[PDB]
């Protein structure tokens, strides 16, 4: 499914992703946006053999298991088809895991580019939540 | 499934630095998040710190950098140390998994300058007059040994109705502990009993008929 | 850091019976609160994870709400083996920090104390030491006061106690109550006192004896 800007910003709420480790809100609306367009769906193949699946696009190098790439660790333990779901909840399980080392958000190339450093605040700018 | 467990020294000294090692199976450790819990004896837990996929570690603030959790290149095993140590890190120190579903069954560490110390074991025998009661207690007390523990037993362990054994207390920087034992009155004396206490520290065993 | 609050510290409970567990948080965290039930000479068991979500293996009657600040664990119909320490975690901001518990324990009748004084033995008192002890068996509730008197004045310094696990069997606990002395000192007082003033009776329960007299 593809949500809504404001129901995302919702739906990451009550999933707890705001202020998680310190990354507000909008942080994380924003890199939904430009990593899969909020795009439950999202899938994205790469040079090599990982792809990476769902709104935050969390690759099957390291993060999930999908059968075919070369040298998968699955670090969320889970099935890089339970990360497509219009239920966000085991996506977002697998992102808390991702942004809890080191170099934080920063793992999400999109984010970086586009989010990190902006006034993420206007992602839930109009919001009632 | 994987499988966790803890193992190094049981008694530091303080200043000293301990050290533990957390062995996995089930699972690559250069492939995970790894955990250091601790429980002190008021049983209250505090998270020590974690590991991640980058090598990026997090301490806890509480250790005031006296911590360094770092992961072995080829075992499969990751470890713990921490500097400068005091009796206030005596506690059972728990390896398990960033996830927090798998633990290590955990292992206990004390941090003292005691020595060695075989336990004085007294027998108690009940204050001197008639026969007031229908049932009679007797006990035993364990005092001045380390380092723990001492394993206590009633006739050699042919008795094990209405005891009990209570947990030990540091006293003057040594352990005490004592145990009760419950019996109809008539048994006793007429029915010896005698209390059994062996310490492995210091490689001896005594028994204190009542 | 973030403060787990868990209140009350203590919870009795009657195996058939439903309880309520509460974890507050000093700022809101979200779901990112985490609840384990943890047993003696055991690790901590994970039951619920991000303030609702099941674990497998864990027996559906256990189940977890809330967000923000205010979180609960509920056990629909206590059975034995839930009897234990249950700690709430909360992993929303670095570092992470456990509450400070709350103990499940099983309810029953309530019961006076077995108490039993004796005095210093022969052997201890041949070297130097003198140790007077009492037992207080097979109590409920676990709250006691126990108080050491001198030739009736009260002595609290040297005192030392010790309690069991609430019992498998009989629910009940155990207090083990130590005054410590000098030979010296213990032989410049004629009598010694175990009082114990438990819940179970308005009268205290008194032993003891006099030095070299039965």
């Amino acid at each position: 499914k593809v949500f809504g800007r404001c129901e995302l910003a919702a739906a990451m709420k009550r999933h707890g992703l705001d202020n998680y480790r310190g990354y507000s809100l909008g942080n994380w609306v924003c890199a939904a946006k430009f990593e899969s367009n909020f795009n439950t769906q999202a899938t994205n193949r790469n040079t090599d053999g990982s792809t990476d699946y769902g709104i935050l696009q969390i690759n099957s190098r390291w993060w999930c298991n999908d059968g075919r790439t070369p040298g998968s660790r699955n670090l969320c333990n889970i099935p890089c088809s339970a990360l497509l779901s219009s239920d966000i909840t085991a996506s977002v399980n697998c992102a808390k895991k991702i942004v809890s080392d080191g170099n934080g958000m920063n793992a999400w190339v999109a984010w970086r580019n586009r989010c990190k450093g902006t006034d993420v605040q206007a992602w839930i700018r109009g919001c009632r939540l | 499934e994987v499988q966790l467990q803890e193992s190094g020294p049981s008694l530091v000294k303080p200043s000293q630095t301990l050290s533990l090692t957390c062995s996995v199976t089930g699972d690559s450790i250069t492939s995970d998040y790894w955990s250091w819990i601790r429980k002190f004896p008021g049983n209250k837990l505090e998270y020590m710190g974690y590991i991640s996929y980058s090598g990026s570690t997090y301490y806890h603030p509480s250790l005031k950098s006296r911590i360094s959790i770092t992961r072995d290149t080829s075992k499969n095993q990751y470890y713990l140390q921490l500097n400068s140590v005091t009796t206030e890190d005596t506690a059972t120190y728990y390896c398990a998994r960033w996830e927090m579903d798998y633990w290590g069954q955990g292992t206990s560490v004390t941090v003292s300058s005691a020595k060695t110390t075989a336990p004085s074991v007294y027998p108690l025998a009940p204050v001197c007059g008639d026969t007031t009661g229908s049932s009679v207690t007797l006990g035993c007390l364990v005092k001045g040994y380390f380092p723990e523990p001492v394993t206590l037993t009633w006739n050699s362990g042919s008795l094990s109705s209405g005891v009990h054994t209570f947990p030990a207390v540091l006293q003057s920087d040594l352990y005490t502990l004592s145990s009760s034992v419950t019996v109809t009155s008539s048994t006793w004396p007429s029915q010896s009993i005698t209390c059994n206490v062996a310490h492995p520290a210091s490689s001896t065993k005594v028994d204190k008929k009542i | 850091d973030i403060v787990l609050t868990q209140s009350p510290a203590t919870l009795s409970v009657t195996p058939g019976d439903s309880v309520s567990l509460s974890c507050r948080a000093s700022q809101s965290i979200s779901n990112n609160l985490h609840w384990y039930q943890q047993k003696s000479h055991e690790s901590p068991r994970l039951l619920i994870k991000y303030a609702s979500q099941s674990i497998s293996g864990i027996p559906s009657r256990f189940s977890g709400s809330g967000s923000g600040t205010d979180f609960t664990l509920s056990i629909n119909s206590v059975e034995t083996e839930d009897f234990g320490m249950y700690f709430c975690q909360q992993s929303n901001s670095w570092p992470y920090t456990f509450g400070g518990g709350t103990k499940l324990e099983i309810k029953r009748a309530d019961a006076a104390p077995t108490v039993s004084i004796f005095p210093p033995s022969s052997e201890q008192l041949t070297s130097g030491g003198a140790s007077v002890v009492c037992f207080l068996n097979n109590f409920y509730p676990k709250d006691i006061n126990v108080k050491w008197k001198i030739d009736g004045s009260e002595r609290q310094n040297g005192v030392l106690n010790s309690w069991t696990d609430q019992d498998s069997k009989d629910s009940t606990y155990s207090m083990s109550s130590t005054l410590t002395l000098t030979k010296d000192e213990y032989e410049r007082h004629n009598s010694y006192t175990c009082e114990a003033t438990h819940k179970t009776s308005t009268s205290p329960i008194v032993k003891s004896f006099n030095r070299n007299e039965c």
